[PDB]
């Protein structure tokens, strides 16, 4: 992989991703989307093996719909990260593994607050102010650590973000073509065109 | 490599004068980098209490599948489960995966609610169970937490005192791992009452 | 881990010593590797700890459902013919190595068994990272006809050897003795020569040296009525 | 680098009152095979020094000859070199431990084991071990290979402490050897009965027991064994 | 071990952690990074503390008979080259170091080299080596300007190893604070990272996702 | 290990050594290598010894329920059972066994059945590691039809040489002597047959 | 072969009754009088021997069954059924319980899983 | 293939008080899991008012002190008989064991004494040179045991005074030899309990400006 | 490595050579200078092992520096090639290869040519209208091989090398931060500072 | 390869088979593995043909001229020279050499020196892959002071046995004897040898 952001602020979780898929020598894409939308006020970025990752995702997404409407509900983040680590825990003592990393970010409507979730191939989940997969929280946590407060505004964390990103842009030796980024909050998901 | 030790992190128990606490750090890692400060490895279910260290998902893994056990036990059995059987559950649970097994370091610490008997139990990732009077240790820093329980601790500590000695032991042990840290939790526990709490500790 | 088997007139008495450890690191300083398949069958196990437990509750299970379907006291060759069975089958890879010792209807008993299935009759053997150091004791003082009381004497020696010479065994010597027409006599610490020396200070702190950040009372009681 | 080709087997030893004792089988192995019978592998130095050696043959027949060596080039213009300028068993020993060390440091050892027994010119009983690291150490007992799992164990009940060795005969000292290879003759699948046995005294000197045997073996009780558990 | 160095206007800045690891391990809490070849030069210690240890108290021996030799202070171009061209000679052998030669003299001014036990020899403003690199880049990136107090710069250095010393498992211990000026190198202290946490986490506001 | 089985003139005799080894440690001294898995059909046992433990157990039992269904079984019937065993699981055993036993219709029989699971009828068999150092001495020295004596004699003489030279051989010698009049053991200690 | 009797053999009749539950307690009622009572420190079960024939040795036939250390049973009915009963009663104290938590199960729950066993021969194919 | 390499167990420990320093080590001799020796001296007067001990493969240590106590008797001939000052010393072992950094002698080497200003000095090396004075250093099997206990115990780490809570550490006061020497024989003490290589003998050496002094104390033989 | 391009026009030879040093996790250095001047009209760019690529210029530029002075006489570029080559040549039969590619840009002013001389670690010598090491050639060289014309002027050179570098920034999954261009011609070595 | 020496009253008496394989394939079935590196010191060969031809022509060669300085050398002599190279040059050696002399103060003399180039002074010696065969037949049968036909005998039985178990011996029984009246040469022929 590359690079998948995390970031939770006062009234919305805010989720960053890299455009580049990369087959060995050559970039054969500059805007791919890795993230799907599990429901209305969840999202969840993913990064892994080639193939994996959008076979994982897309699963999920078919689960969570499929729950959604038999029960006419929608789960809460905290209830969709349970069903998306234990589908992990499963898969690493499989034939095969899924070697997925996500980031769920959503929006909880009966509490009124952002929950940003963190999980990783072997079902490590942790919720988090703000996470990353792969080298990405080694070259941005520093800024996070410092700069980061629980009041912040969408606006506030956009700018955080920027300077993760920039940072990322100087350090990384790989070219991840940006990202793109998405916001999720009580009104449900969207995405940054202009980032 | 070692899935014992790509997260980190560690346990200790111990026994006093009608008391038992166990003890944990509160971090979570991908080897070198700190992923969580807040990760604890405590779990109780009733008034019998099990740290787990290893790894992390497995922890995870682990805490949910004896929650749910010792929550169809109490239906059935109409009682909550004692220390010395949910220890014999561990060890059953643990040995059923023999040649697959949890990459873990469980604790079981607790009172028996009949006899009133302090009692810890640890075992090793597929089951083997010490049974030791005065103390158990778990984790990336066993070695460090036996050389400090090993000369600190003395029997029949009153819970205050056993409380000093216990966080002591840890935050030491601790102190000259790189995978554990990052904060820590004691639980002394009487018979009817349990306190938890959060120590300060350096941060790196 | 040291454990010696030593038959005696009128029976056999088992022994082992009390260490367990975690390679370099001693785990347990008080284990207990006397382990009951029946009232009157015991057996000592070395190597896999977990394995050696699994499978000796696991024949003791079974060995007092075929106790209670025959109507008979179980035999040690029943023991022994279904621990060798489960064993053989799993090709070594289920890490028991026992000592099994027992009286029964048909007499007085005393095998060893390997983790891939084979076994041994004798009249003294030892088992363990130790058992080289117990041999030798075996082998300068065995003789046919000994007695209960020089049997003892000889498996506590041949334990003893073993904690004072091999680094993997130590602590403190614990026997079961199974005489024939008798209740099988478990002497757990039966010999105690490795206390700990008092310490030269007391490590007992202040009250209010830890720091703290938090408190709180932890409920463990269940919903309350009202 | 290398790998042992014909090798001996274990080396016992312990201090007794007034000396040291030291013994070892006449066996020379290649592998399984019992190739040699009449290998003698306790090699003494003098009339104060015996040097018992294990493990890799053709290199203790190396050793052998430097010691021969030794002994030729300390009477060199030397007048005491059967009085106070002697080899004492403590020069015999710091040789070989130099010549162990140095050749496991250029990656080409002496596949041995050795333990160097003797008395001293003041009386003091000499027992040091060296082997192909160039580890060394001392001991009140001391034993090579399998006589270190099976003998030492035997021989520190007799002397368990440097304190126990005043009080250890040299009666006591040698039976107590001399069951200890009984013991490995039943035990170790390399070793035979025949042995030797040297006995280092401050006043009766060296003597030097070649051709013994192990004898009052017990194997009376293998007639009862029947079958491997079921079989009558 | 989490080493930088940085050139800015009034002179430069060696910040250092105080960490050793045999693997899970710490072995030392207390360990000098920071070898100071001479009252003017200063070495960066990561990778193998016996080679940077070593090699650099050498190099101050060489530094020293050069300028008895010349009669004039050895330059941090000339000093580094010895250095990376005798790990040069010893490459593939197993030599493992990274490490900035920090000077400043009259015709380089300030001047930091990266040498490296490969043979690298880089010519630099700021470097970061070490486990914990990474966490000290993105705090001096942020922040560094050539235009620095001695004050600010002192703290940027010290903040950069503390944000490396927090999330990197193998950084920490205490940090050690160099200043380097023509006249020669100043040392600014200890700063143990368990007190230095919390003081920094109170005054900056940083770390809130920290309980204190 | 030495192990054989030699037929003669009133049926067959069995022998072997009493060492079994791990590596270099004798780990039983006064093993019982010879195996009884009918009432005058006797195996001796080498290789694994969790392998030929297992198989004989098996042989045995299948030899016991084909007594209860057809009568006393021939030798050549239990070295079938035993090389159907030992071929079908040719990749998961080390097991190299001799069969010998004594019918009043065939009288004495010897069968071999080495590590691929063949089987081989032999008027006698050697086995085991210390056979090698005696396949001069037993080819030299057998003779068919010979008597109880002579035939003692040539086993204790042939295992007391593979004993000599074979480390992973020692100990007792054991004996099973197979006849119409029934079923004879005899042991022989190293005093006696160290002095051969 | 191959049972194919996957069906059940006991169901509901018109009138809710479930006749070959009905006609088991027919046979229960045929049965020798086995009976129970509980004291404060202690409970005992009782039941008559009624030896089919007097050459048959009765110490032989046990009516009163040990399941656990802490636990027995006794009948009436048909002796066969108790008898395998009895068997998988023992079994089930082991493999669904003893093993799992190293003690002996509670009367209550071995009377659970007995009950089980009972049911499912009720239902069953 | 032939390993040049072996372990012979054992645990070392130096402690430096304000006018004195100890260097203990146990005297158990060990390969894999048989005993060696119960008592094998480890720690070593080397002249000058130095102790030294070279913990880990015993072959090589027994090689490099004997080669540094060379050092020290060519010191003064080579010097007018001056004294070798034990941070001298120390930068002399350096260049001993960096001299074999491609075929190092493996050892955990630990020196004491006192400094010019009549100081306790202990100094701890890694086998290829590389070195560094402290105050507190244990060596060998059971440091892991021993360390974390003495960052408790000497320097008072994780230790507050009472009722202030966590605002005020615990005073850094200075222990006498005595105290020294108990905390000394605790941690060999426990280290035997949980260390199978560690036990039999404890030898320990105290220097002070009068000279070098030896105690021994018996440690569990099991 | 990195990006050595080489352009040989009418009248000159351009030398385009990546400005990024990266230590495997971080990019340490942004404008890093991958070129020595042998003399005058001759330059030499490199890529290859950490240390090796340094060493082996500098060494290079200091037996040419000392053929300079004993003889007060620039050696032709080809001259300098072949020894360049030899150097190469004896180095991979030796005990420890230098593993370092060169591009050698120079002005023949003897024949007033300018001349490109590509040569690999091995010591592969070409010379070539434009050459490249490493995987640059692959992404390069249809866009030189269809645009190239002997009598190209230097600016009409650094166009089809901004197309060049534009190509290589774009399907390139490594970020190499650009490029410094310098210009071998006939008034000596200059470097293009806005590129 | 099966090779011998025998000392006996008169001397001693030298043996080896002709088979020289290169795996399966006998790469010459007439070979003379009994070397001479002096008048009446002669050697047996086995392990790497290269290796011991190469260490006999030096010795040849160091026995040669040691004859021309200090005159006729001993047995002893002579194998300390095989030893001294054998034993220095262990890594890059195969060779298992059995030396055999006549002195007429010593008589005959039999020196075996296996892999590891350590000597060991025997009444008799026997090496090569076939000698594992005959370790109880020699044992059994050898006797001390024997006769020259006797000695020839127990050779030739000997030899006769390896070379029937040991696929790697075989061809003709050569054999060198060595005694004050000179050095005779034997042959003997497979018809001979295999219906003993
Ligand atoms: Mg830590
Ligand atoms: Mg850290
Ligand atoms: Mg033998
Ligand atoms: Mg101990």
């Amino acid at each position: 992989m590359d690079i998948i952001l995390g970031i939770r602020v006062q009234d919305s979780v805010i989720l960053a991703s890299s455009k580049a898929v990369t087959r060995g020598i050559s970039v054969l894409k500059d805007s791919d989307d890795k993230t799907r939308q599990l429901s209305p006020h969840t999202l969840m970025s993913f990064a892994g093996e080639a193939g994996d990752t959008v076979q994982f995702a897309e699963y999920i997404q078919a689960n969570i719909q499929l729950y959604s409407i038999r029960e006419d509900y929608e789960l809460s983040p905290q209830a969709v990260s349970s069903f998306v680590r234990q589908e992990l825990a499963k898969s690493i003592r499989s034939r095969r593994p899924y070697q997925v990393n996500v980031l769920i970010g959503g929006y909880d409507k009966k509490k009124n607050k952002p929950e940003l979730y963190q999980i990783d191939y072997l079902g490590t989940k942790v919720e988090l102010p703000y996470g990353a997969h792969g080298y990405s929280g080694f070259y941005t946590f520093s800024l996070l650590d410092h700069h980061y407060r629980p009041d912040m505004t969408t606006e506030e964390g956009l700018d955080l973000l920027k300077l993760c990103v920039q940072e990322l842009e100087k350090r990384m030796p790989m070219d991840f073509k940006g990202v793109i980024v998405k916001i999720v909050d009580k009104d449900g998901i969207r995405q940054v065109d202009d980032f | 490599s070692d899935p014992s030790s790509i997260n980190g992190g560690i346990v200790v128990a111990m026994t006093g004068k009608d008391c038992v606490a166990i003890a944990c750090d509160l971090r979570l890692g991908s080897q070198s980098l700190g992923v969580s400060n807040k990760f604890e490895k405590i779990f109780h279910y009733g008034h019998v209490f099990l740290g787990i260290t290893g790894l992390a998902t497995d922890v995870t893994t682990l805490n949910e599948m004896f929650r749910y056990k010792t929550n169809l036990y109490k239906l059935k059995e109409e009682r909550a489960i004692e220390p010395e059987t949910f220890t014999q559950l561990v060890s059953s649970s643990l040995y059923e995966r023999r040649f697959g097994p949890y990459f873990v370091g469980p604790v079981v610490a607790g009172i028996n609610s009949k006899s009133g008997k302090p009692f810890i139990a640890g075992f090793d990732l597929i089951g083997c169970i010490d049974e030791a009077k005065d103390f158990i240790v778990s984790g990336t820093a066993s070695d460090q937490l036996f050389g400090m329980c090993e000369s600190l601790y003395e029997p029949n500590l009153e819970p205050e005192d056993l409380f000093e000695t216990i966080s002591q032991a840890l935050l030491n042990a601790a102190d000259r791992d790189a995978l554990s840290g990052w904060g820590a939790v004691v639980y002394i526990i009487k018979k009817d009452e349990v306190v938890k709490r959060y120590l300060k500790m350096r941060q790196d | 881990t040291t454990i010696v088997g030593v038959k005696f007139n009128n029976g056999v008495v088992i022994a082992a010593d009390t260490r367990s450890t975690q390679g370099p690191i001693v785990a347990d300083k008080n284990c207990a590797k006397l382990h009951r398949i029946s009232p009157k069958i015991w057996c000592a196990g070395a190597g896999t700890a977990a394995d050696t437990e699994a499978v000796t509750q696991l024949i003791g299970s079974n060995i007092e459902l075929h106790s209670l379907y025959t109507s008979r006291e179980p035999r040690v060759v029943s023991a022994l013919q279904m621990l060798k069975q489960h064993l053989f089958k799993y090709q070594g890879h289920i890490g028991a190595y026992l000592i099994v010792a027992g009286v029964d209807p048909t007499g007085s008993h005393l095998f060893s068994i390997h983790a891939h299935g084979s076994t041994d009759v004798g009249y003294y053997l030892s088992l363990g990272s130790g058992s080289l150091a117990a041999m030798a004791v075996l082998e300068s003082h065995w003789k046919q006809d000994l007695t209960k009381e020089e049997a003892i004497k000889l498996a506590s020696d041949a334990i003893q050897a073993g904690i004072w010479n091999d680094l993997g065994s130590g602590s403190n010597v614990d026997v079961c003795v199974m005489e024939i027409g008798k209740d099988a006599e478990y002497l757990r610490n039966y010999l105690t020569p490795n206390v700990r020396e008092e310490k030269q200070k007391s490590y007992k702190f202040p009250r209010g040296t830890t720091a703290v950040l938090k408190e709180s009372i932890v409920n463990i009681c269940d919903i309350q009525e009202e | 680098t290398q790998q042992p080709i014909v090798t001996g087997t274990s080396v016992i030893s312990m201090k007794y009152d007034n000396g040291v004792i030291i013994a070892a089988d006449n066996l020379g192995s290649y592998g399984s095979l019992l190739r040699f019978n009449g290998v003698e592998r306790l090699i003494p130095v003098g009339d104060n020094t015996v040097v018992g050696i294990s493990g890799d043959i053709s290199d203790m027949q190396h050793i052998e000859r430097l010691l021969k060596d030794l002994v030729t080039e300390n009477a060199y213009d030397n007048p005491l070199a059967d009085a106070e300028e002697a080899l004492e068993p403590s020069y015999i020993f710091e040789y070989l431990a130099t010549v162990m060390y140095q050749r496991r440091s250029k990656m080409n050892p002496l596949w041995n084991a050795i333990i160097v027994a003797g008395v001293q010119s003041n009386g003091d009983q000499f027992l040091r071990y060296v082997n192909l690291l160039g580890v060394t150490y001392s001991s009140p007992t001391l034993a090579t290979g399998f006589g270190a799992h099976m003998a030492n164990p035997l021989l520190r009940k007799v002397v368990d402490r440097e304190s126990d060795i005043p009080k250890t005969t040299v009666q006591v000292a040698e039976e107590a050897i001399v069951n200890a290879m009984r013991v490995l003759y039943y035990r170790d699948a390399r070793s035979s009965r025949n042995f030797s046995l040297a006995i280092i005294d401050k006043n009766t000197g060296l003597t030097f027991k070649k051709n013994l045997q192990v004898e009052n073996m017990k194997w009376d009780f293998a007639k009862d064994i029947k079958g491997y558990g079921t079989q009558k | 071990t989490t080493t930088l160095a940085f050139r800015f206007q009034g002179g430069i800045i060696v910040a250092v952690d105080s960490r050793a690891t045999a693997g899970n391990w710490v072995a030392s809490q207390t360990v000098k990074a920071v070898i100071e070849i001479n009252p003017f030069l200063l070495g960066t210690m990561a990778g193998g503390a016996a080679d940077c240890q070593f090699w650099e108290t050498w190099l101050g021996s060489q530094c020293r008979l050069h300028e008895l030799r010349e009669k004039e202070r050895i330059s941090v171009a000339a000093a580094s080259k010895i250095l990376s061209n005798l790990v040069y000679q010893y490459k593939g052998a197993g030599l493992s170091m990274g490490t900035m030669i920090c000077g400043y003299t009259r015709k380089e001014g300030p001047t930091i080299y990266y040498v490296d036990s490969d043979g690298t020899r880089l010519k630099g403003d700021i470097f970061c080596v070490g486990s914990g690199q990474t966490f000290a880049y993105g705090v001096l990136d942020s922040n560094y300007k050539w235009d620095l107090s001695v004050e600010d710069a002192l703290y940027l250095g010290k903040r950069s190893i503390l944000a490396a010393a927090h999330r990197d498992a193998y950084s920490g211990g205490s940090v050690n604070l160099y200043h380097v000026t023509e006249d020669g190198w100043i040392y600014h202290g200890n700063h143990d990272v368990g007190e230095l946490f919390w003081k920094v986490k109170e005054e900056e506001g940083s770390f809130n996702n920290v309980i204190g | 290990t030495s192990i054989m089985a030699v037929t003669f003139k009133d049926g067959v005799i069995l022998g072997a050594d009493s060492r079994t080894t791990t590596g270099a440690y004798i780990a039983n001294r006064v093993t019982d290598k010879l195996t009884r898995v009918h009432d005058k059909i006797w195996c001796c046992r080498s290789g694994s010894a969790a392998d030929t433990q297992a198989i004989a157990d098996i042989v045995q039992y299948h030899l016991e329920l084909y007594t209860s269904q057809y009568g006393t079984p021939s030798t050549e019937t239990a070295a079938s059972v035993f090389k159907e065993l030992c071929y079908e699981n040719k990749d998961n055993l080390t097991a190299g066994i001799i069969v010998a036993g004594y019918d009043d219709k065939n009288k004495g029989e010897v069968y071999t059945i080495p590590l691929g699971g063949s089987v081989h009828k032999l008027p006698y068999a050697i086995a085991g590691s210390g056979s090698t150092f005696i396949y001069g001495y037993c080819d030299k020295n057998f003779r068919e039809n010979m008597s109880k004596e002579e035939t003692v004699d040539f086993i204790k003489h042939s295992l007391s040489q593979a004993i000599k030279w074979d480390g992973s051989s020692g100990g007792v010698i054991r004996m099973v002597v197979l006849t119409a009049a029934g079923v004879e053991r005899l042991i022989f200690y190293p005093d006696e047959y160290e002095q051969l | 072969m191959t049972d194919r009797y996957s069906f059940s053999l006991t169901t509901f009749s018109p009138s809710g009754k479930l006749g070959q539950i009905d006609y088991a307690l027919t046979a229960v009622k045929q049965g020798v009088t086995s009976l129970g009572i509980k004291a404060t420190n202690g409970v005992v079960i009782a039941t008559e021997k009624k030896s089919s024939s007097p050459l048959a040795m009765s110490e032989t036939l046990s009516k009163v069954s040990l399941l656990t250390p802490d636990i027995g049973a006794v009948y009436s009915g048909m002796g066969p059924d108790y008898r395998v009963l009895v068997d998988k009663s023992r079994k089930v104290a082991h493999t669904s319980y003893k093993r799992i938590y190293g003690e002996y199960p509670p009367t209550k729950l071995l009377v659970s899983e007995v009950a089980k066993i009972m049911q499912e021969a009720t239902q069953s194919g | 293939q032939f390993n040049p390499y072996g372990d012979n167990g054992g645990t070392i420990l130096g402690i430096a008080g304000e006018d004195f320093a100890v260097l203990a080590g146990d005297t158990r001799n060990i390969t894999d899991y048989s005993i060696n020796s119960r008592y094998e001296p480890k720690v070593f007067d080397c002249g000058d008012n130095i102790v030294m001990s070279a913990n880990g493969f015993a072959a090589d240590g027994d090689a490099l002190v004997k080669r540094f106590k060379n050092s020290v008797k060519w010191y003064h001939f080579d010097h007018n008989d001056k004294k070798l000052s034990i941070n001298s010393a120390a930068r002399n072992i350096q260049h001993l064991l960096y001299g074999k950094r491609f075929f190092p002698y493996y050892v955990h080497t630990i020196i004491a004494g006192l400094d010019e200003d009549g100081k306790g000095a202990v100094y701890s090396f890694d086998p290829v040179g590389s070195y560094e004075r402290e105050q507190c250093r244990a060596g060998g099997a059971a440091a892991s045991l021993i360390m974390p206990f003495l960052d408790n115990q000497v320097n008072f780490k994780n230790q507050y005074e009472p009722g202030t809570n966590g605002k005020v550490k615990k005073p850094l006061k200075y222990l006498s030899v005595e105290e020294v020497i108990k905390l000394v024989r605790d941690s060999f003490t426990s280290a035997t309990e949980r260390h199978i290589q560690v036990g039999d003998g404890l030898e320990i050496l105290i220097v002070t400006k009068d000279g070098v002094r030896k105690e021994f104390y018996e440690l569990k033989r099991d």
